[PDB]
């Protein structure tokens, strides 16, 4: 029924006549290909350096689940045409998110800036929600960091993810996001890390 | 019969033109024609001739007020004497509009 | 539309009652 | 023949901005698909 | 050769229906199980299928930038759904009854075999001309003004989905 | 730390399955480990009630274990329908398998057991689960 070999190529498993007429072959292709993707994406988001991109490697695999709960769902053996033409407004988006990732890659706020770069560039079209939902994401442990300064003052550094790092007592060194709140954030902590020592 | 149910099939897709131009020309008050294709070039067919003047008359009094859906309407008038009496029941289609534009 | 009202929203209003 | 030959060579002349000629063509290519099926059912 | 065929109307080249770079899709030769006279149905049939190739090899290459291009390809793919559902149905009917002949096949085509053509030229203008910027929601509606029932409700979807671009910029600066 | 033998004749569309499966055993096997040892008195009054409230749900990983084999004799119960139902079971399993790991790499009792639960719950300030 061979509808069963091709809907086995999106999760990875090898098959029959996936190793690792007569014109189906090219049609097979345009499926077969997709495969090779997800398959390129486990092997680049496995790991649970830097700490912004660990959520943005883990809000990935929110989103390839759901790829994966997509398929095995409808179709129990439909048409071969049909899985083409199903899996195309579908396919398609999943060849884009190759170009994004590498399959080098920056890291801390420059990540965190790129990918927000990626979203005026392609925004009205229908990669919006998509790329949203990452960046929604990608961007939840910053915030924490943006809310020690703001609530409790105890500055939290890892790697340098963070922009700013650490008589006169004020060399705290600092140097997209609205630049209108940027060199804001700066003072609105030194001010509590001061009070704290009196 | 049904010869005479296919020319006029035939012809309502083939008036469509003229029709939204007219109507275009009445309600947007300029005329958008392409290639000079209408009659009147900014030689006449008599199928719109007994109301032709009130439409020239509505069609350059709207163009001095704004410096200051038609076949959608024919085709309906076909579901509730055949293209003679039948055709005059068009024109108070384009004559109502045309009372309020001059009015 | 990108209107970053989610972040400084809950952060101006802190801002000036500290400083 | 020659009267559904001439007609089929007037449709190819308009594929391959008149407005009319265009607006007419696809009241008579209309035709043709009903009076096609008639044909092709007979072919069954 | 039913679906042999159903694979080449999709975007798929073989032995029996080559592919050219210049002319399109055709048949190569005769062939002795089938009769002398489909060779020139078929090559009528292609004509469509040239029109789908040089539609989605564009639509890939995205190829000359802007937003207007790519939403008027992202739009392109939408008036070009109902072709594709409509192949898909075409295997169905071939899987119920054995004795359907190309001819049907040919038939079920009928409004597709209309719509390309004049859809064609519009993208031919595009990469002719170099037409860039927000004046693409001119050319685009220059040709919405057609008499062809299918064309003035096709085009008008893709002007439908453009406006969206300027709509959200001319929101977000106002 | 444990390391599992499939198959040398399976099919491949099911061992890269299996793999993607297994790391909620390996990640459990070494929980129950830490409940049978921190629980030995020479280990402070804080290593105990850590394994005991790090038990509970050892308990509820094995009622989850439990409504499966019962919802397969129905036959219900696909391979692939298996790998969404343990997510819940994949990501805790997850977290004290960590915890059980970090707590005894360096020598920890009393304080400085307390101290680790309050950096690792800072880290997941985004996770909310």
């Amino acid at each position: 029924e061979l509808v069963k070999d091709v809907l086995n190529v999106l999760i990875g498993v090898v098959s029959a006549t996936f190793s690792l007429p007569e014109s189906i072959s090219s049609l097979l292709s345009e499926v077969a290909e997709y495969g090779t993707c997800y398959t390129r994406l486990s092997h680049f988001s496995l790991q649970p350096k830097g700490l912004v991109f660990q959520a943005f490697t883990s809000g990935l695999r929110r989103y390839l689940q759901y790829y994966r709960a997509c398929v095995l769902s409808t179709p129990p053996t439909l048409s071969l045409l049909t899985i083409g033409f199903l899996f195309k407004k579908l396919g398609r988006q999943l060849r884009y998110l190759a170009e994004l990732c590498g399959v080098a890659f920056p890291t801390g706020v420059k990540l965190l800036s790129y990918l927000y770069q990626e979203a005026l560039h392609n925004c009205s079209n229908e990669h919006y929600p998509v790329l949203l939902s990452l960046l929604k994401t990608s961007c939840e442990p910053y915030t924490r960091f943006i809310h020690d300064w703001v609530y409790s003052g105890v500055f939290r550094d890892a790697y340098g993810e963070f922009m700013i790092q650490v008589k006169l007592y004020w060399t705290h060194g600092y140097v997209v996001f609205l630049k209108h709140i940027a060199h804001d954030i700066y003072v609105c902590g030194k001010t509590i890390n001061l009070l704290k020592l009196c | 019969e049904q010869t005479v149910s296919l020319l006029f099939s035939l012809w309502v897709e083939t008036v469509r033109p003229y029709l939204q131009t007219v109507d275009e020309w009445i309600v947007h008050g300029h005329l958008w024609d392409g290639a000079r294709e209408f009659i009147i070039q900014r030689t006449m067919v008599s199928f719109l001739k007994p109301v032709l003047k009130q439409i020239i008359m509505a069609g350059k009094s709207m163009q001095l007020l704004k410096n200051l859906e038609l076949d959608d309407v024919h085709d309906p008038l076909l579901a509730i004497t055949f293209e003679l009496t039948l055709r005059s029941c068009l024109y108070p289609h384009i004559d109502k509009q045309y009372l309020d534009c001059c009015g | 539309v990108l209107m970053k009202r989610s972040i400084t929203a809950p952060l101006a209003a802190h801002i000036s009652l500290v400083n | 023949g020659q009267v559904v030959f001439r007609l089929q060579e007037f449709i190819d002349e308009v594929m391959g901005p008149f407005r009319t000629y265009q607006a007419f063509m696809w009241a008579l290519y209309k035709y043709f698909i009903s009076f096609k099926e008639e044909l092709a059912e007979i072919e069954k | 050769m039913i679906h042999e065929l159903l694979l080449a109307l999709s975007g798929y080249p073989g032995s029996i229906f080559t592919w050219n770079k210049r002319s399109g899709l055709q048949v190569s030769q005769d062939f002795p199980f089938l009769h002398p006279s489909e060779t020139s149905v078929l090559n009528r049939l292609c004509r469509l299928g040239t029109d789908y190739i040089r539609f989605t090899e564009f639509i890939e290459q995205y190829t000359l930038h802007g937003i207007y291009l790519r939403a008027f390809c992202t739009g392109l793919d939408s008036v070009l759904q109902p072709y594709r559902q409509a192949l898909l149905d075409l295997e169905q009917e071939f899987l119920g009854d054995p004795h359907l002949s190309i001819s049907h096949v040919n038939y079920f085509l009928d409004q597709f075999q209309l719509l390309f053509p004049s859809v064609m030229v519009v993208v031919e203008q595009i990469k002719s001309q170099k037409i860039h910027g927000c004046q693409i929601l001119e050319t685009v509606y220059k040709h919405s003004c057609g008499g062809l029932p299918p064309v003035r409700s096709a085009l008008e979807k893709i002007l439908a989905v453009c406006h969206g671009v300027m709509y959200k910029q001319l929101s977000a600066w106002m | 730390s444990r390391t599992f033998l499939v198959d040398p004749n399976l099919d491949l569309s099911i061992r890269e399955l299996v793999h993607r499966i297994l790391p909620v055993a390996a990640s459990y096997s070494a929980v129950t480990r830490f409940i049978e040892e921190k629980s030995s008195f020479e280990y402070g009054q804080v290593n105990h009630a850590l394994a005991a409230a790090m038990r509970t749900l050892v308990k509820e990983h094995l009622i989850l274990v439990s409504q499966l084999e019962q919802l397969h004799r129905q036959g219900l119960l696909s391979l692939q329908k298996l790998w969404f139902y343990i997510q819940p079971a994949m990501r805790t399993m997850d977290i004290l398998a960590s915890l059980a790991t970090s707590v005894d790499k360096g020598e920890c009792l009393g304080g400085s057991t307390l101290s680790l639960l309050h950096d690792r719950s800072f880290s997941y300030t985004g996770d909310s689960q």
